[PDB]
């Protein structure tokens, strides 16, 4: 978008955010956070700092059930339990197991 | 400072390149902003005539020889040698000979020099640190490159004596035979002078007996020769890949606690803590913000000298900001 | 046996120069750990609430 | 290191730049409840109409017995 | 092992190990020049520390050509997982060396390896499994086989490869002691021949077909 | 320009060394190639 | 001006009063424990920094 004309142009994470949805937020955190040498591990974490779940918040009253996730889910999570992202991850990897 | 076969062989074409080299960059500057005298340079050319490439740059005396070019050895670990790789192929494609410049061993001992002469009233104690001090700054400075230069050696044993004989004819005016090392070398706190040594010095075993009285009687005891400084001193090819491969793990080990969003503590770096060329130490000083404003530091601890009387040894590093370069606790 | 320094000049066969060179540890440290735990645990109040404004968040008053 | 102590935490919230001295004054009110000199305190820290509502609407909800 | 949360950070600290891969190492000294020179092409280098761990050692069968008139220097093309699991000291190799259609070309170049950590000697669990491969399989020639032994130094790799002299063969083959120090072991056992690296031609990867290649977890299978 | 602040004059030496030695083929001579490697000291430039 | 003649102190023979303020500009009431001490066994710093 220049200020100029005012014209815009699409970007390819202009298209992938209208196709899936994800907001802007979202594709800037995909565009700072995606290296070609990211693992599973990091798959996870990226995914996790989306910015649809930037009101998941990690509580208290389920921080126990969550290390009992976290003991048994099989992509290890690079962050501690009480911060959100390994929330994220650790509930995304218990649905898929 | 090079054996005849090792200096720059002084053939037609080639000294004349030198020449013709030098006189380019001549005319380029000035008579009257800046002169480059030919009398103070050295111009060294490496052609199919000459197999080495020479330079004294910043007290060190290097002499580039490549594999290539008159090698035809296999060879071992030598100390100042510098082995020159290719940084993509990794192959070693020369070695640079590293010696101590001609005017930095006479600095050394002039600086000696000035310690004796201006010994006089003082302390032992005063006169062991300055050695000490001069010692630490040549041998922390030119680490590798006076294992390899055998005049320094030669040198740094004569102003050690030298400089012993000056604590001796303090003791007694008439010479002694045979004068215990225990005196010289016992650190400062156990009651000797200090004193570093980059010098084989051997202790006999009679200086080794000591006896003990209880009631049982006296029972006697004994327990080699004195460490030199060089063995506790990295070389500086080793201190320049340890410092490589450690801020590179300092790196990565920074990319991921900014994942975990603390701080990185005392624990990760543990293992990377005397090693650095900027220490690990440096990350964990107070002062650090605030010697990330200190700019142009290394030219105004080299331009010191023209406001502080007082010779720095470490004129080329600080403390603060490289670290302590050196360990002499063992 | 005189007590003179003797030139290291053919004496460095067996060694190297990096040959008995240490490295220190870091200088007390468990207790800067002990105190980073204690002003971690201390924290707690302050970085648990940190985000929370008393405007404009649901879960303030609870 | 003086929680409890509501002239402490005003001086917090006078000491900050205001954005941050909100978040200074959403501690103030998690550790001080029922303390009207904060709560007028967050009050004059939005500079709009609408939140100086809200927080006062929170602060008469907390203590409502002050004038 | 711990085996309930070491592997987590363990598999956390591999997921970094292309952080290895721009910082890597090759140790030029004690190299006798008459001998063959090896070239490991980086691409191969690379994909090899990145699939290993900093803890267990992988290691995968070197093989490799000389280069068009320079029968002195050995172009790596190619590095053979093979369904291995490895402690932290030594490889289990599988007693069967690698049989594929590909590798007919070429021939047996040793094995490259991962150390944990950078020891200045061969290790005597390297000669001995080295020795072991010769002594099996008449294919792999004490002169042109080595070890490539790929050192997790901070930060970085160092890459050391050792040759196998005729003491160290009769020394490895003989051997049953598996421990770090056993009996008879000299540094007279190996070599350090030159190695070095190429962004000039590419190696490439033969993984098993039925299963994969790391059988550190599947321990028992 | 030197000293720069992140490397002290010997690792001035090893870079050196090590930025001659990783030129593109700088110690080949057999097309008749040579290198000339000059020091020199700016002579009276404080004065001048 | 001359040298003087380097005559010793006659003394100080009487105290305190104005010799404690005397003494308290310039050599006053020191650390007088382990400022001027050197621990014999220990090496508290390290070994050759001065």
């Amino acid at each position: 978008y220049d200020k100029k004309t005012g014209n815009f142009q699409v970007t390819e994470l202009g298209r992938i955010a209208s196709h899936y949805y994800i907001t802007n937020d979202t594709v800037q955190t995909y565009n700072q956070l995606l290296k070609p040498t990211l693992s599973e591990i990091e798959l996870f974490r990226v995914f996790s700092l989306s910015s649809e779940f930037k009101n998941i918040t990690v509580r208290e009253e389920e921080k126990l059930e969550l290390q009992k996730l976290l003991e048994r889910v099989p992509i290890p999570v690079k962050e501690s339990i009480e911060e959100p992202s390994a929330k994220i991850n650790v509930l995304l990897q218990a649905f898929i197991s | 400072c090079w054996p005849r076969d090792a200096r720059m062989r002084l053939m037609k074409h080639d000294v004349n390149l030198g020449r013709a080299v030098f006189w380019d960059i001549k005319n380029r500057l000035p008579r009257s902003v800046t002169t480059v005298q030919w009398e103070n340079s050295f111009v060294s050319v490496y052609s199919k005539d000459n197999p080495n490439l020479l330079f004294n740059m910043c007290g060190f005396e290097c002499r580039i020889l490549p594999k290539c070019r008159t090698s035809y050895e296999e060879f071992t670990h030598k100390d100042g040698v510098w082995n020159l790789q290719n940084e993509v192929t990794k192959e070693r494609t020369a070695q640079c000979f590293l010696r101590v410049d001609d005017e930095s061993m006479q600095r050394f001992h002039n600086r000696v020099r000035q310690i004796l002469m201006a010994s006089g009233s003082t302390t032992f104690t005063k006169i062991v640190n300055k050695w000490n001090t001069a010692l630490i700054g040549l041998m922390t400075y030119f680490r590798e490159a006076v294992v390899n230069t055998q005049e320094l050696l030669d040198l740094l044993v004569k102003c050690e004596n030298k400089i012993q004989t000056r604590i001796k004819i303090g003791l007694n005016s008439k010479m002694p035979s045979r004068f215990p090392p225990v005196v010289f070398y016992t650190p400062k706190e156990l009651g000797g002078l200090g004193m570093l040594s980059m010098g084989h010095v051997l202790i006999p075993q009679s200086d080794l007996r000591w006896s003990k009285q209880t009631d049982v009687g006296i029972t006697h005891f004994r327990s080699q020769l004195i460490p030199n400084l060089y063995r506790y001193i990295q070389p500086w090819e080793s201190e320049f890949i340890d410092s490589q491969r450690v801020w590179a793990e300092y790196a990565l080990k920074r990319q991921e606690a900014i994942a975990q969003n603390r701080r990185l503590t005392l624990e990760d770096l543990e293992d990377s803590w005397d090693r650095g060329i900027p220490r690990i130490n440096t990350l964990f000083q107070k002062d650090r913000h605030t010697l990330a404003y200190d700019k142009g530091w290394r030219v105004r601890t080299d331009f010191k000298q023209y406001q502080v009387l007082k010779q720095n040894p470490f004129w080329w590093t600080h403390q603060r900001h490289d670290g302590k370069l050196w360990n002499l606790n063992n | 046996p005189t007590g003179e320094v003797l030139s290291l000049v053919g004496k460095l066969e067996g060694t190297r120069m990096g040959d008995k060179a240490q490295r220190t540890k870091p200088q007390m440290q468990e207790e800067r750990r002990a105190k980073r735990r204690k002003r971690d645990e201390d924290r707690h109040d302050i970085n648990k609430m940190k985000g929370y404004t008393l405007l404009s968040e649901g879960i303030d008053e609870m | 290191m003086c929680p409890k102590s509501e002239d402490v935490w005003l001086e917090a919230a006078r000491l900050q730049p205001g954005d941050t001295a909100k978040a200074v004054v959403a501690q103030a009110v998690r550790h001080l409840p029922q303390s009207v000199r904060i709560y007028i305190r967050a009050a004059e820290l939005e500079t709009d109409i609408r939140a100086k509502k809200r927080v006062l609407r929170k602060a008469l909800e907390h203590v409502p017995n002050s004038v | 092992f711990s085996s309930k949360t070491e592997w987590r950070v363990r598999a956390i600290s591999a997921a970094n190990l292309h952080l290895r891969t721009n910082h890597i190492y090759v140790s030029s000294d004690d190299i006798k020049e008459t001998g063959y020179t090896y070239i490991l092409p980086k691409n191969v280098l690379k994909k090899f520390i990145c699939i290993s761990d900093l803890r267990a050692q992988i290691a995968g069968y070197l093989y490799g050509v000389s280069p068009p008139d320079n029968p002195q220097v050995k172009e790596i093309r190619c590095i053979v997982m093979v369904p291995q699991w490895g402690t932290h000291q030594t490889v289990h190799l599988p007693g069967q060396l690698p049989q594929h259609e590909y590798l007919k070309e070429m021939e047996p170049l040793g094995w490259i390896h991962t150390q944990p950590n950078e020891s200045p000697q061969l290790s005597p669990q390297d000669v001995t499994t080295h020795a072991k491969i010769m002594a099996d399989n008449p294919s792999w020639d004490g002169e042109k086989t080595i070890i490539i032994t790929c050192s997790f130094t901070p930060g970085s790799c160092t890459l050391t490869a050792y040759k196998l002299t005729p003491s160290g063969y009769e020394w490895g083959r003989q051997n049953t002691d598996k421990g770090n120090n056993p009996k008879g072991y000299l540094p007279s056992h190996y070599e350090r021949v030159q190695m070095l690296l190429s962004d000039r031609f590419l190696g490439f990867f033969m993984v098993p077909a039925q299963s994969s290649w790391n059988y550190n977890f599947m321990g028992v299978r | 320009i030197k000293p720069a602040d992140t490397e002290p004059p010997p690792l001035l030496v090893y870079k050196w060394c090590q930025g001659i030695n990783n030129l593109q083929d700088v110690w080949e001579t057999s097309e008749g190639e040579c290198n000339v490697m000059l020091e020199s000291r700016f002579e009276k430039m404080y004065e001048k | 001006k001359p040298l003087p003649a380097p005559l010793d102190g006659q003394r100080k023979k009487r105290g305190g009063r104005r010799y404690r303020k005397m003494k308290e500009r310039l050599g006053l009431t020191e650390i007088r424990k382990q400022a001027n001490r050197m621990s014999f066994g220990e090496i508290e710093e390290d070994a050759y920094q001065e």
